[PDB]
């Protein structure tokens, strides 16, 4: 079915090295030249208030929408992976279920600037103070104190295309049929990654790398606060958030 | 029901 699917040889891991690069480069939403320039583009106080004075229902649904608009290149990421559309659909859903949100945390770190501790958002940059009308100051701190660890790491394109790929292909997830597929395409992804840094001498990441429950805290704490959010204004649910946005985190 | 996973999923 795949090559990835059984053992691979040297070769065959830094052609796998070039292909994961390939596909993040195609589907990386934003470029991070783009990025990086617009840091000095800072929201005003007066913007700030502007964020703060929004009612939590209407900034819940905005950040919601960000979310799947990010989700959504992170599926074609997934689409574009060596191995990925070889496992059976039932997989690809539990993949991308539990991981979509875990790639989109990571790759937030390239929109964080730890200079000022202020993250890319509708077009400025802003403080953590901005999202202050959700209602959710914890996670939302949580993300901003994760974001800050992984911008220290100071990854680079590739190294963030590698580890996503990893993130993505966990064949831990609750639910997978083809549980030893998944653990042989995260193996040789394993090895790619570890090449790559090998070879660029970033071995030294490897100890620095987040704990893997960090990743799923985040998550776990992301599905309860839409669970309060969602009693307080069901109709907000029902009517105005995406439907993948429902699809991922409250069931459909 | 996984309605719009699918539907991304089968779209080339
Ligand atoms: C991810 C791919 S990317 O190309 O790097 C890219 C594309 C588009 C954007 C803009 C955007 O959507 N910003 C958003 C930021 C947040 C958010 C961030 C933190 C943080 N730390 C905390 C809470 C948050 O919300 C409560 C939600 S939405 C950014 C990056
Ligand atoms: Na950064």
């Amino acid at each position: 079915e795949n090559l990835y699917f059984q053992g691979a040889s040297l070769t065959e891991i830094e052609h796998l090295v070039q292909s994961v690069c390939k596909s993040y480069r195609e589907t990386c939403q934003l470029r991070l030249e783009d990025l990086l320039r617009q840091r000095s583009n800072i929201f005003s106080r007066e913007e700030v208030t502007g964020y703060q004075r929004k009612s939590m229902w209407e900034m819940w649904e905005r950040c919601a929408h960000h979310l799947t608009e990010a989700i959504q290149y992170v599926v074609e990421f997934a689409k574009r992976l060596s191995g990925f559309m070889e496992l059976c659909q039932n997989d690809q859903i539990v993949l991308l279920k539990a991981g979509a949100m875990e790639v989109v945390l990571v790759r937030m770190c390239r929109a964080y600037n730890a200079d000022n501790r202020t993250v890319f958002f509708e077009g400025k940059y802003g403080g953590m103070e901005l999202f202050r009308a959700l209602g959710c100051s914890e996670l939302i701190s949580s993300i901003f104190d994760f974001s800050h660890s992984l911008s220290a790491l100071h990854f680079s394109e590739d190294e963030i295309a590698l580890y996503t790929a990893l993130v993505l292909i966990n064949a831990h997830r609750p639910g997978l049929q083809e549980k030893r597929k998944v653990e042989q395409l995260q193996y040789n992804l394993e090895l790619a990654f570890h090449h790559h840094l090998c070879k660029t001498h970033r071995q030294s990441i490897l100890a620095k790398l987040p704990p893997k429950g960090k990743l799923r805290s985040l998550c776990s704490q992301h599905v309860e606060r839409l669970q309060i959010f969602q009693h307080l204004h069901p109709i907000v649910v029902q009517a105005a958030f995406p439907p993948l946005y429902k699809e991922l985190f409250s069931g459909g | 029901k996984h309605k719009i996973l699918h539907r991304l999923l089968q779209d080339s």
